[PDB]
């Protein structure tokens, strides 16, 4: 039983016609202190899988190296680690899920919320979520923290049911994610302007964009806001 | 008298360990394998005896990888060689886990060396 120290806010993501997108800002907060601005919280495993982690950052780093060990060990005595017996998004998920529920069951959680995103070998999109309780679920859109409350409603306006997915393009998908990241920056007090975004497409493979900034913000109307009621100047 | 070669950790009267020397005979009965150290790396090659046409090519892999940067190959009793690699793997993980840097080759050599030596002690 612990309490988180250095933290990362929302991870948000959805799936479109050909694959998935997942985004996360580059910040580790220390309570109210915005302490670290270089934090990469999207962990790519292979080239069919990105793993976005929110929650305690020491526990994330631990999980992060578990993933490397998992790639090293897969490739032991395996002449097919670069095809057919390469790591699959669902394998990486079931493992994490297993560890999460086990740590919860030991009363010593890995204080995180994880979203596993990628494309399976057959071509199917993978998108699933596990958290520090070992609770798991899938939806065409997924998000942790504030993202759950503010990002999901925006994203569900694009992909509101499974039948909407083959209709949604990468441009449309990528659009939504970026707007959502901006809304989060407007309204989440533990968030950051700088963020990373990854697209895993069944035909373009893994595309990983670092050092993105929130752009196109509306702030102008702030000049007209005076007082909190009766003040005119 | 006689019988110095029956138990593993016994010094013969000339100071030798016959069980080790017998093990060496099992190596010699093995297929041949080599390593060539070049100017920026190492090559490993091995002889795979094709007993029959029933074998599958090239589906009986003998060379093993430890961590991500170490190749191992061995001659002799094969299951013994896998057991040793297994131990090398745990050892290299344990090293990375604590020290972050992947195990340097001499460090790694000593890891197997101390462990092989250990089996000539009891």
């Amino acid at each position: 039983t612990q309490q988180p120290i250095v933290t990362g806010t929302s991870v948000i993501s959805m799936k479109y016609d050909n694959g998935v997108i997942i985004a996360a800002d580059n910040l580790g907060s220390y309570g109210s202190l915005l302490r670290f601005n270089g934090v990469e919280r999207l962990i790519p495993v292979g080239d069919n899988t990105v793993v976005g982690i929110s929650g305690d950052i020491s526990d994330m780093q631990h999980i992060e190296r578990l993933l490397k060990d998992l790639v090293t060990e897969n490739a032991y005595d395996n002449p097919l680690a670069d095809a057919e017996e390469a790591l699959e998004p669902s394998y990486i998920f079931e493992y994490l899920a297993t560890v999460m529920y086990q740590r919860r069951s030991k009363m010593n959680p890995l204080w995180n919320a994880i979203i596993v995103a990628g494309v399976q070998s057959n071509g199917d999109q993978f998108l699933r979520y596990v958290n520090l309780l070992g609770v798991t679920y899938s939806s065409p859109t997924l998000a942790t923290g504030f993202g759950a409350h503010m990002a999901n409603p925006l994203l569900r306006k694009v992909v509101d049911r499974e039948s909407d997915i083959p209709k949604t393009t990468v441009q449309v998908a990528e659009e939504a994610i970026v707007n959502a990241m901006r809304v989060l920056y407007y309204r989440d007090a533990r968030s950051s302007r700088n963020f990373s975004l990854a697209i895993i497409d069944k035909n373009t493979g893994l595309t990983f964009k670092k050092n993105l900034q929130v752009e196109n913000m509306k702030w102008d109307f702030a000049k007209d806001i005076k007082g909190y009621g009766t003040q005119k100047i | 008298g006689t019988g110095y070669d029956l138990s593993n950790s016994v010094f013969s009267p000339d100071g030798r360990n016959f069980q080790v020397e017998y093990a060496v005979k099992a190596v010699e009965n093995g297929t041949t394998s080599i390593g060539i150290k070049c100017n920026d790396g190492v090559v490993f090659a091995v002889e795979k005896l094709i007993t029959s046409k029933l074998l599958v090519p090239q589906k009986n892999v003998k060379i093993q990888v430890v961590d991500r940067h170490i190749g191992c190959v061995y001659s002799g009793l094969i299951p013994d060689g896998r057991h040793l690699v297994n131990r090398g793997r745990e050892e290299a993980a344990s090293f990375k886990k604590l020290y972050k840097t992947p195990i340097p080759i001499p460090a790694f050599a000593d890891r197997l060396g101390q462990y092989v030596q250990a089996h000539t002690l009891y």
